[PDB]
Formats: C-alpha cells, sequence, structure tokens
C-alpha cells in the first residue's frame, strides 16, 4: 500500500506541469525510495526522466514497488483542484484500480478526496547510456527560459555554441537573426546569476526550438538549470530538486 | 502500447531497458529471473500467457510465408516481392519483428 | 484389522473409497486390500453401488457396469472389486511410502 | 459377477511384504539432438527457402549416389536411350527424361491464408479435413525444382502418395510441352541403421516400454481420468497379478497430446496441468516417465517443439525437477531419438502423419486403416519424417540444416494420435526396422508393451 504524504500540493502540481504537455502517458514507479518515472514523446527525441526521493515527501508508506499509468491531463486536472494550504497524499491499495488523492488542509477544514483512474500504458522502462559530457554549464533557469523565449520568436532552430569559455546561443531565422552570447558568470550576492562553462570540448549544436519551448516549461521547479552537451551524446536539461530531479533529453536534429 | 522498439536514430539509439518485474512492472528486480519474489505466485500463468502469444505468433509467421513462397511460385528460391497492394504485404514484416520480439521475451526463464 | 472400521469413515463422508484406499490406510498388499473389501461385499453388507473391474487374455481391464458381465465370461482370468461409491476427486496426493508393491529403480537425488 | 468373483479372490499374497525393484532401462541423452532448438539463438529473420535448399541438394546427393544404377548410359525405353539432363524446365523432346526435384503439390482446399485475410476471416476454426479434390481432379502435382517446374500427369502418380516437399528422382516423357508422364520413381539410397544387440544383454529380459499418447485431460471429463488412474495402479503392478511380468515395464513414454481444452482464459488448462502433475507425482515413486509434447501440449507449435517447461507442474513435480536427476523425468522434445539400452528409437506426435493423410484421404481409392502404415512405410521410405515440413505442418525456417531429413534408420519408430493401432516391420536394403502406430488413449484406452529384447508390441486396452 503505497501513502505519499506531501508538504505541500503546489510542489507536485508544478512537477507534473514541467512536462504535462510533450509526454501525456507516464509509468510512476512507487518503489522502496521514492518515485520515479521515464517516458518519450511521440518524436522520439524528447526523454523525461523524473526522480523524487523520499525525503522530498513528508510520509511514505509504499512497501512494494507499485507502477501507476498516469495520464497528465486527467492529473493536471485534478492538481488544478488543489489549495496552497493543503498536504496533499496520494494513497493506493495493493492491486491499483485508481488512486485517491486527498488534499486536507492544515487547519481542519474540507478534505478534498480524489479518486483517479488508472491505466496501464505497457510501456518499457528506459534509461539513458550515460556518458561523460563535454560540458557541463549550470544557468539560472529563468535567463535560460527568457532566451529560449526571444529566439524561438524569429526561428525554429535555435543553435548552442559552448567555445572558448562563453556560452552563445544563435537563430538565424528568416526576419531576421539573434546572437546572445552571455559570458560565464559569476557572483556571491546572487548565487542563481552563475554560469561556470566546462572547457572540456568546444560545442557546436543546434536543436529544434519546438522542444526547447516544452523544456523551458519545468523552470520553476529548479531556480537553475543544468545542461550538459556533447557533440555525439545527446544533450542533458537537468532541473534539480529538492530530493531528485526533472532532467530531460534531447537529441539534436539530424 | 508504446512500442519504442527497433526505431534507433537521434536519441531511440543508446538507451537501456532495465526490464522491470512482469504483471507487476516492479522495478525492485534485482533478484533476476522475469518475475520479483512479490508475485512469484503467478509464476505458472505469465509463462502461459507469453507461450501462447509465441505459439500465435510462429503459427501466423508461417502460414504468411508459405503463401509468400506459393504465390511467388518458386520455393527453392527468395521471394523478393515489392507488391505493396497485397493484403499479406506490411504484415509479413509486422509478424515477423512481432514474433522475435516475443521469443526473446519467452527466453528470459 | 480395522478395515471395517476405517471403511465406513470413507462412508459416513460420501466420497467414495478407492480399493487403493485401503492401501493407504492400513498399508497392505493390493491383494489382501482386495481380499477385504471382497468379504465387505459378502457379509459385510448398508447399500452402496458396486462395480468391479474383470481382466481378459487381452488384459482388457474394462469397468463391469450395469453388471452385464455377457462378453467373454470363460475368458476372464481374474476380477477385482473396484471403488465403493454411493467420481472421485482423483489423486489425493499420497506420499506413496511403504505403499508400493512394486519400487522404482532408481535414486530420486 | 457375484459368484464370477469369487473363484477369483482366493490368492496367495506371498510376495506383498518386499518392494519389487523394476527394471533399469535408460536412454542416452547426453550426445545431442537435431531437435533441440533453444529460443535465445533463434533467429526468425530468415526465409523458408533454406530449408528447401538444404533438402534439393543432400537428397540429390543421396538419390544421385543410386541413380546412375538403375539409370545408367546405356537404360533404354525402346523408345530412345534415357536422358540425364537437370534443370526440369528443359524437357524439349520425347526423349524419356529422369531428373531431380522437390514435389509439390496444389490442391484447391489447401488452407490459403491470403483468402482468409481478403474476406477478413483469419483466426477462425478449419474444418479442412482434407485438401484433394477426388471428385474433380483440379489439384495437381509439380516437380519444382531450381529453376523450373512442370506438371505431371498420368497413372503412376495415382499408386505412389507424392506428397509435396519429397525428394525423389522422376523418370518420366514430355507430354504437352509443359506437363510430363510419370513413368518410374527413384527413392534416396539405404541408410545406415546401427545394430541390434539384443542377447548380449547380461539380464535375460531387456524389458519392456510402454506407450500411451493422446491424454488430453480436460474439464468436461468423460472418464478420461477413470482411465488414467486405472493405467496408473496397472504399471503400479496392482491391477495385475504380477508373476515378473508388470515389473518389466520400466520406463513410460507419453507421445503428445496429454492435456486440452478449446482456445478459454487460461483456466480449465490449469487444472488439466494440476491433474497431469497429480498422475506424475502418484506414478513416479515407481516408474520413470518421460513426456514428448504435442501440437495441443502447452509448448510451440512449429514441429520441433522444445520440451515442456516445469512452470507448467505442481511442487512435488518441482521437487522431482532437481538437476542431476533426469533418470526419473526427462521431458524430451517432440520428436527424440532415444536409445533404450541399444534400441534407438524415434517416437513423434503423429501430426506429421495426420497431415500427411489430410493428402490422400478425401472427406466427403484409399482408405485408412492400414494405409496408415503404408503412409509411415513411405515417410521411411523418404528420409524425412516430415515432407510438408515448410508448407504445411508449420516447422521452424531451418537455415543450412534440417532436423526432420534422417541421418540413419532407427529400430523403432513410433508414431502417436493415430485412431488405429497396427505394427509393421519393413526392410529397406537389408536394413529393417519396426513401425509402431499407437492410438490416442483417450479414445481407446490401448496402450502399447513394446519389448525391447524382440520388438513385440503387445496392447493393453483399458474400457
Ligand atoms: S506479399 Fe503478396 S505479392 Fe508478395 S509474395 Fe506474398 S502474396 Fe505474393
Ligand atoms: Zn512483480
Amino acid at each position: 500500500m503505497l501513502e505519499a504524504k506531501f508538504e505541500e500540493a503546489s510542489l507536485f502540481k508544478r512537477i507534473i506541469d514541467g512536462f504535462k504537455d510533450c509526454v501525456q502517458l507516464v509509468n510512476f514507479q512507487c518503489k522502496e525510495d521514492g518515485i520515479i518515472a521515464q517516458a518519450v514523446d511521440d518524436s522520439r527525441v524528447l526523454l523525461v526522466s523524473l526522480e523524487i526521493g523520499v525525503e522530498a515527501f513528508q510520509e511514505y508508506r509504499c512497501d512494494h514497488p507499485v507502477t501507476l499509468g498516469m495520464d497528465l491531463t486527467s492529473l493536471s486536472k485534478i492538481l488544478r483542484c488543489g489549495n496552497n494550504t493543503d498536504t496533499l497524499t496520494l494513497i493506493a491499495d495493493n492491486t491499483p484500480d485508481s488512486i485517491i488523492l486527498l488534499f486536507e488542509d492544515t487547519k481542519k477544514d474540507r478534505i478534498a478526496e480524489y479518486s483517479l483512474k488508472l491505466m496501464d500504458i505497457d510501456a518499457d522502462f528506459l534509461k539513458i547510456e550515460e556518458l561523460q559530457y563535454d560540458s557541463t554549464l549550470s544557468l539560472p533557469s529563468s535567463e535560460f527560459s527568457k532566451i529560449v523565449r526571444d529566439l524561438s520568436q524569429l526561428s525554429d532552430s535555435i543553435n548552442i555554441m559552448i567555445t572558448k569559455e562563453t556560452i552563445k546561443f544563435v537563430a538565424d531565422g528568416d526576419i531576421g537573426s539573434g546572437s546572445v552570447i552571455i559570458k560565464p558568470f559569476v557572483d556571491m550576492e546572487h548565487p542563481e546569476t552563475s554560469i561556470k562553462l566546462e572547457m572540456d570540448q568546444p560545442v557546436d549544436l543546434t536543436f529544434g526550438a519546438k522542444y526547447l519551448l516544452d523544456i523551458i516549461k519545468g523552470s520553476s521547479l529548479s531556480d537553475r538549470v543544468g545542461i550538459r552537451l556533447s557533440s555525439e551524446a545527446p544533450a542533458l536539461f537537468q532541473f534539480d530538486l529538492k530530493s531528485g530531479f526533472l532532467q530531460f533529453f534531447l537529441a539534436p536534429k539530424f | 502500447k508504446i512500442n519504442t522498439g527497433s526505431q534507433k536514430g537521434g536519441l531511440m539509439s543508446f538507451i537501456k531497458k532495465v526490464e522491470a518485474c512482469k504483471s507487476c512492472k516492479g522495478p525492485l528486480r534485482k533478484g533476476e529471473g522475469p518475475l520479483c519474489s512479490n508475485c512469484l505466485a503467478r509464476s505458472g500463468e505469465l509463462y502461459i500467457k507469453a507461450l501462447y502469444d509465441v505459439r500465435d505468433l510462429e503459427e501466423k509467421y508461417s502460414r504468411l510465408w508459405t503463401q509468400c513462397q506459393r504465390c511467388a511460385g518458386n520455393l527453392h528460391s527468395e521471394v523478393l516481392c515489392s507488391n505493396k497492394n497485397c493484403d499479406i504485404f506490411y504484415m509479413r514484416v509486422k509478424v515477423k519483428k512481432e514474433l522475435q520480439e516475443k521469443v526473446e521475451q519467452l527466453s528470459k526463464w | 484389522k480395522a478395515s471395517y472400521f476405517i471403511n465406513e469413515k470413507l462412508f459416513t463422508e460420501v466420497k467414495p473409497v478407492l480399493f487403493t484406499d485401503l492401501i493407504h490406510h492400513l498399508k497392505i498388499g493390493p491383494s489382501m486390500a482386495k481380499k477385504l473389501m471382497f468379504d465387505y461385499y459378502k457379509q459385510t453388507t448398508a447399500k452402496y453401488n458396486c462395480v468391479v473391474i474383470c481382466c481378459y487374455k487381452d488384459q482388457t481391464i474394462k469397468i463391469i457396469h450395469d453388471l452385464s458381465n455377457i462378453p467373454q465370461q470363460d475368458s476372464i482370468i481374474d476380477c477385482f472389486i473396484y471403488a465403493f461409491n454411493p467420481f472421485i476427486p482423483y489423486y489425493d496426493i499420497i506420499d506413496q511410502k511403504d505403499c508400493l508393491t512394486i519400487k522404482n529403480s532408481y535414486e530420486l537425488k | 459377477t457375484k459368484f464370477n468373483e469369487d473363484r477369483s479372490l482366493q490368492d496367495e499374497n506371498l510376495s506383498q511384504p518386499r518392494t519389487r525393484v523394476r527394471i533399469v532401462d535408460d536412454n542416452l541423452y547426453n550426445k545431442s539432438n537435431p531437435f533441440q532448438l533453444c529460443y535465445k539463438k533463434r533467429d526468425y529473420g530468415s526465409q523458408y527457402y533454406h530449408i528447401y535448399q538444404y533438402r534439393l541438394k543432400t537428397f540429390r546427393e543421396r538419390v544421385l549416389k543410386e541413380c546412375d544404377k538403375r539409370w545408367d548410359a546405356g537404360f533404354t525405353l525402346n523408345g530412345q536411350l534415357v536422358l540425364k539432363k537437370d534443370k526440369v524446365l528443359d524437357i524439349q523432346g520425347n526423349q524419356p527424361c529422369w531428373c531431380v526435384g522437390s514435389i509439390y503439390c496444389e490442391m484447391k482446399y489447401k488452407p490459403n491464408v491470403l483468402d482468409e485475410v481478403i474476406n477478413d476471416t483469419y483466426g477462425a476454426p478449419d474444418l479442412t479435413k482434407s485438401y484433394t479434390d477426388k471428385e474433380g481432379g483440379s489439384d495437381e502435382i509439380m516437380l519444382e525444382d531450381e529453376s523450373g517446374r512442370v506438371l505431371l500427369v498420368g497413372d503412376f502418380i495415382r499408386s505412389t502418395p507424392f506428397i509435396t516437399g519429397v525428394v525423389v528422382g522422376i523418370l518420366g516423357m514430355e507430354a504437352e510441352a509443359g506437363t510430363f508422364q510419370v513413368l518410374d520413381i527413384c527413392y534416396p539410397t539405404p541408410l545406415p541403421q546401427n545394430p541390434f544387440p539384443a542377447p548380449i544383454a547380461t539380464c535375460p529380459t531387456r524389458g519392456k516400454i510402454a506407450l500411451v499418447s493422446g491424454l488430453n485431460l480436460n474439464n468436461t471429463s468423460p472418464d478420461r481420468l477413470l482411465r488414467l488412474e486405472i493405467l496408473r495402479e496397472f504399471l503400479m503392478g496392482r491391477i495385475n497379478n504380477k508373476i515378473d511380468d508388470i515389473s518389466l515395464i520400466g520406463r513410460l513414454l507419453i507421445c503428445g497430446n496429454s492435456v486440452d481444452f478449446d482456445i478459454v482464459n487460461k483456466d480449465e488448462l490449469m487444472i488439466s496441468l494440476t491433474e497431469f502433475s497429480k498422475f506424475l507425482h502418484n506414478i513416479l515413486p515407481s516408474i520413470s516417465v518421460d513426456i514428448m509434447p504435442g501440437t495441443n501440449d502447452p509448448s510451440d507449435k512449429s514441429l520441433p517443439q522444445q520440451p515442456f517447461h516445469k512452470s507448467l507442474f505442481d511442487k512435488s513435480l518441482e521437487s522431482y525437477f532437481n538437476g542431476s536427476n533426469k533418470e526419473i523425468l526427462n521431458l524430451v522434445t517432440n520428436p527424440y531419438e532415444f536409445s533404450y539400452n541399444g534400441v534407438d528409437v524415434l517416437a513423434v506426435s503423429g501430426k506429421n502423419i495426420n497431415d500427411i493423410c489430410k493428402y490422400v484421404i478425401p472427406s466427403n481409392f484409399k482408405d485408412d486403416i492400414e494405409h496408415r502404415l503404408d503412409l509411415m512405410e513411405c515417410t521411411m521410405k523418404w528420409q524425412n519424417i516430415a515432407p510438408t515440413a515448410p508448407d504445411t505442418l508449420w516447422c521452424y525456417p531451418y537455415t543450412d540444416k534440417d532436423p526432420f531429413v534422417l541421418d540413419k534408420w532407427p529400430h523403432v519408430y513410433i508414431v502417436a494420435n493415430q485412431p488405429y493401432f497396427g505394427t509393421r516391420v519393413v526392410e529397406i536394403g537389408g536394413k529393417n526396422i519396426k513401425i509402431i502406430s499407437v492410438p490416442e488413449f483417450s479414445s481407446t484406452g490401448m496402450i502399447i508393451l513394446l519389448d525391447l529384447e524382440t520388438l513385440e508390441a503387445e496392447t493393453v486396452k483399458i474400457d
């Protein structure tokens, strides 16, 4: 019997809304050390992978590894029915036909017990074949999201140039072009505004903006994002969590 | 049913399949075998399901390829037919692939 | 011998008593069990439907029902009295220790 | 019977206390098995033409080892000296042409999957009692060969079965420039057959084996389990007045079709497997069994059926399934080649012979009483036990090696699941072999005590 009592429903709502658009049907694996769920989009170039360790939760009674066939649209509809003062708890019996979600308010008030039906997506559980990335950069997430937004406004193909320790985005469209050249920044006052490039290998890669527009949606969970780039290995965008991550795996178009 | 099979491309290559448990999809399958210690009581039903799937698939595969040979008129020669208007076209290859996957799944016991 | 008593325990219980149930209960040879069932049918006769199995020269081991006994009265070299019924849940698992007229030629290691 | 059993029920019962040790007759398994095909390394990407390539090659070689004898350069037919021209397509004149190639039958009632996909009636059951027209003569027989196919017409093809997949040398004459009048045929060369060391055995009675097939247990159970229990007791030395006559049964062979269910949702199959496991656990402490899978047993549908799996039996059998304990239970493949102390035995579930009967015996002349023994004799004249291996009785698309083609003639040849019982010793070039037709135990309770001393297939009917 799984019983994952959170600390605040906004955490899980943002966790889901970070990737509820790219993918739509996932398998949440409630194992004995938290929750882990990976999926791939229909275009098969984007792989979402989420890990919420047991530390992020408040209570965890799951004693047997269970699987939940979540449909992200219905679950987002359910999560939109949550307040900002509720301790959402996900309960599931031995053989789960449906999942129970309770947004019991801290002060004694109306408990919100929703029963969401589950499916069996019968998919495979995947994992990245790891490799030493050519450059593991860290960058404030809001700035990255703004950069992707204003660049994708121009064209539909964003390029990244990691050379000589200056992260560079370029986009060459029909109405013109746009080139952002941010230097590696570091400061003691604002730790979020920190950009430390790696001179391991120069990286010149171009990704489709139609996928970065979905990557940048999970920009609220992590105040800063870690982008790992390699000319052969597929790029990774890691949004760090309190006890996990919401990392995306994207492959440059070719 | 998310296929995600034989689609090796930009990202669908160099990816793993952790081979979760059967009938429960329990990731705690560190112990070898197609089943975890929790739902081991169903070890006589999942094998039946897999074996009967393999039976149906191999029967269909044999029927389709033997039918292709009869149509091609030749038995000792290779049938390299480009006719895409034949109902059995697009189906023989699908059944070959699906039977390959189901046989590889049956080979875990 | 507890034959007459342990048979009746299988008669208060409606479930039939095989001629091997005597071997299971009293741990005696098949011929003695057949003699026991025969005498029980002779002078110890509640009411029960009886079935006998008559051997032949061609080993045509037939269950003699409806008491016809017409085919080859003389070609019958032997006839046991089979189970007592007033069929049976078959193979009520017996350990078969010391109940074997013929033991196996192997080890079971 | 009250007095019929009176005189019968006075016995000696003197050899009761001691356990009568049975005989010891094993079979050699360490060597190899041409039919073993693990699910790993099982490539399905190939095509069914490699089987025919290998068949044509090896059978043409074996028959050319003997075609020169009766069809030499000096063989005359009073029309013109016979010609050796291969490539069956090149029959250009009335000269007697002799050539080798794979026979292919083309009936009109053979199940065509393309018609079923067109009419969208695939997956439905099939009556298909027979393939041959036999009322319009629409069926044809083509001597298919590498780059060639010539129809055969005449009267010689009316005697020989002429089943597809066989490779024999045909000598005939061109009739209508597309047809061929079969004048005679020649079969492959005789194979080697290991000797039969019958009297060398230190023990005087080398023992027998018990053959029983077509159990097909099902929840309907119209006394199918009653015959099973009677057979268990009979092999257990109880139903017989043992004078060391039932103690010489040793091994016990179950050849295919042990369970049965009308494929629903895998529930009756579990009860049938439970009953079979009960039978095995109740008979194994005294007898040693080895089970052959069938086309309805929970195993593959292709002919080289891999052995049963342990997951089909209960826990007592699982205990018997300990390693290095194959002498009690074996669970061999479907077509297996035992060696019961020198008696090389070949046993099949009988699906191949039934499929062959689909090629001759018509539905609504050759009937089926002893002609099935003739079909097995023909199968032994040829050197493969499954002539219609790719085309009609589906098999694995083997490449570069076919296990269905024979490499040596076995002393015994058992065919299970037959509608009748019959045995016959057939001699093909000195090497004479015994061929037994064990029937279905479900219809008729006949089991077969095959003696290993001198091959006397005695019958034991249970009713
Ligand atoms: S796919 Fe169609 S055209 Fe091609 S061999 Fe099969 S039946 Fe003939
Ligand atoms: Zn499990």
